[PDB]
DNA sequence: ATATCCTCTAATGCGCATTAGAGGATATGA
């Protein structure tokens, strides 16, 4: 109908006769080509009316896709010869205990929490818990530990009450057991098993204060839809007769609870009619620690059925479409591994330059000069660590190409906004004040500062000491000698009208502190320059458009008031800074794109390149723990999809078997995470449709060692040799010292924009 | 068919805006009723008394059995009913978690609120068995046994067609009926009418079928109006074009001109802007009034809360929630009748009155008003402000007191009056308006309401929240008083009473306008509706554009435009914008600026500004830019000849690794001492008393431990429990190295000039000893947990600086370099991390290195050099170097 | 004028526990 002539291969899962389906192939097959292009030949031909579709993405931005793709080839479709509902996973389980969420006593009332606010509801209950830990942590250190034990059980649907016997069972093999030739080392694995049955208490007090407040979460909503899918059939025999054709996209990557509320409902060997198809690879399953489910692949033509045992049918659609050769022989030979590990896929057939300089300067510059020739001449690079993104910037900038990277609460015309907030609140915080008195307005120099702090401190045992640390002791702070700067003569003349019209201002601003709080931030926000300002400092190819994220801000600020401004507001603030590190960046209109390798799945561009391929980054063999080192680990006896082996423990007689066993198991474990890196350089390769980058650098930044190119690095260059002949750290210190002026002439040389002032002169001057 | 002589049923029929009401009107005054609504009542009512019963159905129903007799509490009586009905061993057995739950009452009572609706007897319930429907018919067949707003209709009609004579008296006392509204009327409220106009006069059935007694199948004559008096040609013409696809032929006005536009954003701020730009734009360039124009949504709560916040930004007013004793302003007085009624004063209930608008002091005035106060009572443990406020506030203190004696005296006169009126008279006569009057909170707002839009906003929310507690007091009748205690967006529904010149369709997304969220349940509402939709809600958009008569302006956002937005786009009379263009007068100053500084029209957008800087616009004058203010001051910290500068030994680390981290960390810029530096302050002290045995330090410290600012309280035994073996781990370090060092000092104050610009080091050695060399060894106790590396260590600053005062003098001995150590309490023994002595080849580069250090702290353009320690500096977000 | 840390790993001295230093403190839907 216009469009790309269907593939042999893909005609049959085109037009697949009703019932399940599973396709698989992986790396541009053509998997979401044939979802609208089967909904319309399931619309079109009949089979269904097209107000009983669904289909289910894991990111909202592949939902908005697929409808748009959907209901544009239905439109085309309507001039030849009721609309779908497309749908995130976690938007149709909210949907599902809207509906009957009376059925599982959950408030179909139940409001969703954040990040911040769950973290500052957990902070709470951890610090307000009568008992006695025995832990040598601290209060948000154990909360980054209950929030995440109670995220793995709800995601693997444990209810808290099997934990409280994994120790057991397991200190009888270091104690009764005999030596075979304490060890001072298990001991540390068993006081690491014995704190998850320490701290139950704490996830199910958590658990009764969320719901005794109708609260609940994002990975509570999956577990109560998946108990209400498996407790009562009453609900799947009700949207399976709404529902008669469902999409299943990404398929690999979800998770168990989420596996068994869609294997409930559809699919349970309930109903033939009922058009289900799941599509995806066992390749691409890169999470593997967020729905921590490398199942649901091979757990498909048994968890469909045709309702009489017959096994769900599995198409292989195999064809390299967005791939070209020679960098296909690449995909399929750093994967070429998985021929034993995961078998579920045979190959697919078809229809580069590679560097390692000395130095993360050399690669830079090396990156930067061959993806600028191919710009200044006449795309996205992928870093898997996001804190190396910014770097690679400025050896970029200056070849001149334009710059896109990829904080809301570090934007410097809202950070000017949380401070002075927080120096009206409380004048303690001395950070917010030298924010103040150092900003663009009011530039007080250096001996104005130090005569501000010499009035400051004119102002000003054993229980003496203590008597301080107080809420009410005195500190002597910077802010109360703004508002006494006693007499004109310590400061400069030019430095004393500005310490009193701060002094004004600010008794202005104070006094507006019990009105209500959203019209609070607004009227900071009128007496500061901002939002005249922020427009100011835009570039004329914008537009309009300088207050986007000075109005999202004020708009946050509403919801979380929907408050108290100095409680509130400034503790909720600084939780979001350390939980979600800026609370949401208010993302641009829409240079190469600089995303990271986790949130470029699924997706192509021209030009693609893996910059950073040493050892200990890309691998990123570092910070990673098994199940018997920390707490918040789930052992695998109790976590579903059990990939991740369970160790026997009971073939073992002496201590050096249990130490065995320990070792081999924590090497597995390890080598399951070796793997999902080695899944990760698969998909960041597949998205190339053309020239690809390698690189790799000996010397890092912070190292008094050179650390070696990664094990990757060390394959890719023997796979391109059967590749650019490219093959004391520093001490350098960056350091920086404590058109405006000349379009500002024009406006002092003056004294349909005539329209608009002329209006607003009248406006302004008729009372 | 409409004269004083006449007799039967009409009826008029068709058209919005057309004149129902006016002649409805006309007719019943021409012949010497019924509104709907207690507000169209009103209007019903003026305009027949500015010509010359005007009731509503459920007044007439409530009158009719008032004249027989010659919402929370239904919801707590269902809820107690649910509660009791627990116990027992007719539900469906599915049903019993539920049950206790707040959600399934709600449901239920609007079960049994539509089933009243049809005139549904509870027997009548029961025989539509499906079990929850029979549970519900039994529920509500016990509640009977057991009157409200919605069976009021149902009970009159009940009451009448018994008596057999109220009924003929009625019709004989009304000789014309005017329903006015007879699209939307309960079956109910239907039959009510239509046995009300058996036989009269009259009885105009008029109402509206097109939009939804009877209208479309009826006998009796009726009357055809087309033309339309509020509504444009276009927009009937788009209204029609909308209605051929409908499972009904007006026309508009020709007099009046039209438009009928259809916009499109880029995202939700871009609509929230171009509809606050086209309101202004139409306020202010084609000068209609405000409250001509409105914003019509399908729901507030889920896009016109954020749409009004958004809107009133740009100066579109907004005509417009918390409750009584959550407002602070009323909550002042409840928080003084509480302190009446328990008759002292707390200590919590102190810095309410002090914050709270009985008088209102800032954070600053705070900290002022208790260091006044702090000085009359001079105990060297300071005592708990809230302990000396209370004092303060009963007895007036001599010590000082200039500008706090004021509030202090108010908050007496407020607290002295309410506590003595108590004693007496009633709470509502005698607590709230003797503290109204006794407080000063009258005769301010009264003359500061009427100048400013900020200040005067609060006053005016105030006075109406202390005016509604008052009127609660009063229908309340100390301590039970206390116990118990423009444009205008709105919804489709409540869009069907305007004029609206200009009407903005806002939210006409495909998600939510054809609402695909289902609206089924657990009890089956829907299905017993219907046994007992995008057509549906067309009808919908086709009343709320019938509502405007000169402009429409149907929005949404490209989140994704709906089909009705492509159908309305046939008869509408563009890429979707992205940076759309405001009349705020901040935005024209912003782009004007931001095209005059850019890298012919230069010249026109300077004029602009010098003429908008010349009338005030404050941020149009050149020298009003944040990028053209001048530094204060750009002068030395000290300029003199001779001048000698003082380093402590812990500020040269920092003076050595960032100049601007040393300037702005001191002066100023540490956001406060954390609980960590006041413990370890406290280890320091304990350990430096040179005659007390380990059991005593030990005492001491528990003794003291109570009195520290720790949350969770499990923590504040974990740390104590560490620090008492930082203690007798200090203990063993010292009792091990006894035979070894011997001490000659502690706690030694070192003070002294080692430089002749000179440099005067000034500090506190926590311990000093000396060796059987004749040596001086230098300590210095630390109580953190990750010692420092030796070849790090070995280049310590402040070890390399106290033995750097030994040399010389200084300490008053035999003035030898010595050593230097450096003791980690906390972490077989206490680390030691050692150094060795002050050599002569390295003390010349140890003093350069002072030199240079004191060099850079001269004058102003202090340097910011990266270091390793940038994570954990307070001075970050005004470091140029980030 | 007074101090960032948890954790895993490598050397080492009397095969295994103790001490010291280097490097990272990821990737993140709804
Ligand atoms: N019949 C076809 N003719 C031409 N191009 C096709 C055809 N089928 C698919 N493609 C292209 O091949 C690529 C496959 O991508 P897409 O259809 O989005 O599925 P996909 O990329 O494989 N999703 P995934 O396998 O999960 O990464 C796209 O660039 C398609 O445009
Ligand atoms: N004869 C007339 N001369 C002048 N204006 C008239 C005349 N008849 C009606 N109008 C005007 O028409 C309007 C009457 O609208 P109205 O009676 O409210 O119709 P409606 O049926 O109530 N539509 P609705 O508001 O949805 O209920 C008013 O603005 C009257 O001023
Ligand atoms: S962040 Fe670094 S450069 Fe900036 S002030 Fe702090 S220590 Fe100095």
């Amino acid at each position: 109908l216009g469009l790309f002539p269907p593939t042999d291969e893909q005609a049959a899962v085109i037009a697949a006769p009703p019932g399940p389906l599973v396709v698989i192939a992986g790396a541009g097959a053509g998997k979401t080509e044939t979802m609208a292009a089967r909904v319309v030949w399931l619309v079109a031909n009949g089979f269904a009316t097209p107000s009983q579709v669904l289909g289910l993405t894991f990111t909202r931005k592949a939902a908005g896709q697929l409808l748009r793709r959907v209901r544009t080839r239905l439109a085309r479709l309507a001039g030849a010869g009721e609309s779908a509902t497309v749908s995130t996973y976690h938007a149709f389980a909210g949907t599902l205990l809207r509906e009957h969420g009376l059925l599982l006593p959950v408030e179909p009332d139940t409001r969703l929490l954040s990040e911040t606010e769950l973290w500052q509801l957990a902070y709470d209950v951890v610090c307000a818990h009568p008992g006695h830990l025995d832990t040598e942590k601290t209060p948000a250190a154990v909360t980054a530990m209950v929030l995440r034990l109670s995220g793995a059980l709800a995601e693997h649907l444990v209810d808290t009450d099997q934990l409280r016997d994994t120790h057991v069972e397991l200190e009888r093999l270091v104690h009764t057991l005999p030596a075979g030739p304490p060890s001072q080392w298990l001991l540390r694995m068993l006081a690491t098993q014995t704190e998850r049955t320490e701290l139950v208490p704490l996830i199910d007090a958590l658990h009764q204060r969320m719901r005794a407040e109708k609260v609940m979460d994002f990975g509570m909503q999956m577990a109560a839809a998946a108990r209400l899918a498996a407790r009562f059939p009453q609900v799947g025999e009700q949207l399976r007769q709404r529902f008669r054709v469902v999409l299943l996209d990404e398929y690999q990557d979800t998770g168990h609870a989420q596996r068994i509320a869609l294997s409930s409902l559809f699919g349970g060997g309930a109903d033939d009619g009922l058009a289900l198809t799941a599509v995806g690879d066992p390749i691409q399953s890169i999470y593997g620690w967020r729905g921590a489910s490398a199942t649901n692949l091979p757990r498909f033509t048994t968890d469909f059925p045709y309702s009489d045992g017959t096994p769900a049918p599995t198409l292989e659609l195999r064809t390299s479409w967005r791939n070209p050769p020679s960098t296909l022989h690449v995909a399929n030979a750093v994967s070429e591994e998985a021929r034993r590990r995961s078998v579920a896929v045979r190959a697919l057939r078809p229809r580069i330059r590679c560097a390692l300089l000395n130095n993360v300067a050399a690669e830079r510059d090396w990156v930067a000069d061959h993806l600028a020739r191919a710009y200044h001449g006449a795309a996205a690079v992928l870093v898997r660590r996001n804190a190396d993104a910014a770097p690679m910037a400025e050896a970029l900038t200056a070849r001149g190409v334009p710059v896109e990277v990829v904080g809301l609460l570090a934007v410097p015309e809202v950070a000017d906004l949380v401070a002075m907030l927080r120096l009206i609140a409380d004048p303690t915080a001395g950070s917010a004040v030298m924010r103040i008195l150092t900003g663009p307005r009011w530039r007080f120099g250096a001996r104005d500062i130090a005569a501000l702090w010499r009035r400051a401190v004119e102002l000003d045992g054993t229980a003496d000491i203590v008597a301080q640390a107080a809420p009410d002791a005195d500190t002597a702070c910077v802010a109360d000698a703004i508002c006494d700067p006693g007499d004109a003569e310590r400061y400069s003349p030019a430095g004393y009208e500005r310490i009193v019209a701060l002094g004004r201002e600010l008794t202005m601003l104070r006094a507006h502190l019990g009105h209500p709080l959203p019209e609070l931030v607004a009227e900071v926000r009128r007496v500061l320059g901002l939002d005249a300002e922020a427009r100011a400092a835009r570039p004329v190819a914008a537009g309009w458009a300088g207050t986007e994220n000075l109005d999202r801000f004020s708009d946050l600020v509403s919801d979380f008031a929907g408050g108290a401004s100095v409680s509130a507001l400034l503790a909720y603030l600084d939780a979001a800074v350390e939980v979600e590190n800026g609370l949401a960046p208010a993302e641009l209109t829409v240079r190469v794109q600089i995303l990271t390798v986790h949130a470029a799945k699924g997706l192509e561009w021209q030009v693609v390149a893996v910059p950073h391929l040493s050892a200990r980054v890309f691998p990123s063999t570092t910070q990673a723990r098994t199940w018997l080192t920390d707490a918040s680990d789930l052992p695998p006896l109790l976590r579903g999809d059990r990939g991740v082996p369970v160790l026997d423990t009971s073939d073992i007689y002496d201590r050096k078997i249990l130490s065995d066993k320990i070792s081999d198991h924590k090497k597995s474990l390890d080598q399951r995470r070796v793997d999902e890196e080695r899944r990760l350089l698969y998909v960041a390769i597949t998205r190339a449709e053309d020239t690809l980058l390698l690189s790799g650098h000996h010397w890092g930044a912070t190292e008094s060692k050179p650390r070696g190119p990664s094990e990757f690095l060390c394959e890719l260059k023997t796979i391109l040799e059967e590749e650019i002949e490219h093959w004391p750290l520093r001490d350098q210190v960056v350091e920086a010292l404590w058109h405006v002026h000349r379009g500002a002439q024009l406006v002092a040389a003056a004294m349909g924009w005539a329209a608009d002032v002329d209006a607003l002169l009248a406006e302004r001057e008729r009372p | 068919l409409l004269e004083p002589g006449s007799n039967g049923v009409v009826r008029l029929l068709g058209g919005p805006g057309t004149g129902k009401s006016s002649l409805l009107v006309d007719t019943a005054v021409q012949h010497i009723l019924l509104t709907g609504s207690a507000r169209l009542r009103t209007a019903a009512r003026a305009a027949i008394t500015a010509r010359l019963l005007v009731r509503t159905v459920h007044s007439y129903a409530f009158a009719v059995l008032r004249l027989a007799a010659q919402s929370a509490e239904q919801d707590g009586i269902i809820r107690e009913l649910l509660a009791g009905d627990l116990e027992d061993g007719g539900w469906p057995e599915q049903l019993w978690p539920a049950l206790t739950t707040a959600g399934f009452a709600t449901e239920l009572r609007d079960l049994m609120a539509r089933c009243t609706e049809r005139g549904v007897d509870p027997i009548a319930l029961q025989r539509l068995g499906r079990p929850e429907w029979l549970a519900a018919g039994r529920f509500a067949q016990a509640y009977e046994q057991i009157l409200g707003a919605a069976e009021l209709v149902g009970a009159a009609l009940e009451a009448l067609g018994a008596d057999d004579e109220l009924l003929d008296t009625e019709r004989n006392r009304i000789k014309l009926l005017l329903v006015d509204d007879a699209q939307h009327l309960d079956p109910q409220a239907a039959r009510l009418v239509r046995a009300l106009a058996a036989g009269t006069g009259l009885t105009v059935i008029a109402g509206d079928p097109d939009q939804s007694v009877l209208l479309r199948d009826d006998t009796h004559p009726a009357i055809t109006l087309t033309q339309s008096y509020r509504c444009a040609p276009e927009i009937a013409s788009a209204i029609t074009g909308l209605g051929q696809r409908l499972p009904r032929h007006w026309t508009g006005n020709p007099q009046r001109e039209g438009t009928v536009t259809v916009r499109l954003a880029a995202s939700t701020h871009a609509e929230g802007t171009m509809i606050a730009d086209a309101l202004r734009r139409a306020h202010l360039v084609d000068g209609i009034p405000w409250s001509q124009m409105a914003v019509i949504v399908r729901s507030v709560p889920r896009v016109g809360t954020a749409l009004a916040r958004a809107l009133t930004a740009a100066g579109v007013p907004v005509q417009d929630d918390v409750p009584v004793g959550r407002q602070p302003a009323a909550a002042a007085l409840l928080t003084v009748l509480d302190v009446t009624a328990t008759g002292h004063l707390d200590a919590d209930s102190a810095v309410a009155l002090l914050t709270g608008p009985i008088g209102r002091v800032d954070p600053v005035t705070l900290r002022q008003l208790r260091r006044a106060l702090r000085r009359a009572d001079g105990s060297q443990p300071p005592r708990d402000f809230g302990d000396l406020l209370v004092d303060a506030i009963e007895r007036e203190p001599k010590g000082l007191s200039a500008e706090h004696a004021r509030t202090l005296r108010r908050l007496r006169a407020v607290l002295t009056a309410a506590r003595r009126s108590d004693a007496s008279g009633a709470d509502p006569r005698y607590t709230l308006w003797q503290a109204w009057h006794a407080s000063g909170l009258q005769r301010r707002w009264l003359a500061a309401s009427e100048r400013g839009g900020s200040v005067g906003a609060q006053a005016d929310r105030d006075l109406d929240a202390v005016t509604t507690l008052f009127d609660v007091a009063d229908q309340y009748v100390l301590r039970g008083l206390v116990d118990h205690v423009a444009v205008a967006v709105l919804s489709v529904h409540g869009a069907l009473a305007g004029e609206w010149d200009f009407v903005v369709i806002a939210g006409v997304q495909e998600g939510l306008w054809p609402n695909m969220i289902p609206r089924g349940g657990v009890l089956g509402t829907q299905h017993l509706v219907d046994v007992l939709l995008v057509a549906e809600e067309r009808r919908l958009l086709m009343a709320a554009m019938g509502r405007a008569r000169t402009r429409v302006m149907i929005t949404a956002v490209d989140l994704l435009p709906s089909p009705f937005c492509a159908e309305i786009s046939a008869w509408a009379t563009e890429p979707p914008l992205v940076a759309p263009r405001v009349l705020a007068p901040s935005a024209l100053v912003g782009r004007l600026r931001a095209v005059v500084c850019a890298p012919d029209a230069r010249a026109c957008a300077a004029a602009q500004l010098a003429r908008l800087a010349a009338a005030g616009v404050p941020g149009a004058d050149p020298s009003q830019w944040h990028a053209m203010t001048s530094l204060t001051t750009e002068e030395p910290l000290w300029s003199e000849p001779g001048h000698v500068v003082t380093l402590s030994p812990s500020t040269l680390q920092m003076l050595t690794d960032c100049p601007l981290r040393w300037l702005l960390e001191r002066h100023g810029g540490d956001d406060g001492r954390d609980v960590r530096s006041t413990v370890g302050s406290l280890v320091h002290a304990l350990v430096s008393e040179p005659g007390k045995t380990e059991s005593q330090l030990v005492n001491e410290l528990e003794k003291v431990w109570d009195d520290l600012p720790y949350d969770a309280k499990w923590y504040s035994d974990n740390e104590l429990a560490r620090h008492r073996a930082m203690l007798e781990t200090f203990t063993r370090w010292r009792e091990d190295t006894r035979r070894q060092l011997t001490e000659v000092a502690t706690e030694i104050p070192v003070e002294g000039i080692v430089v002749e610009p000179g440099v005067r080091v000034r500090g506190r050695l926590d311990r000093l000893e000396r060796d059987e060399a004749g040596r001086l060894v230098v300590v210095a106790l630390k109580t953190g947990k990750s010692p420092v590396t030796k070849d790090d260590a070995q280049n310590h600053a402040q070890l390399a600086m106290y033995q750097l005062a030994v040399a010389a003098g200084l300490l008053d001995d035999g003035d030898e370099p010595g050593g230097g150590k450096l003791v980690y309490l906390g972490k077989a023994g206490a680390t030691e991390r050692e150094q060795d002595p002050l050599t002569p080849d390295k003390r010349a580069e140890w003093l350069e290195t002072v030199g240079e250090a004191a060099a850079a702290t001269a004058g102003p353009r202090f340097v910011a050099r990266v270091n390793n320690g940038c994570a954990n500096c307070p001075v970050r977000s005004s470091c140029p170097a980030q």
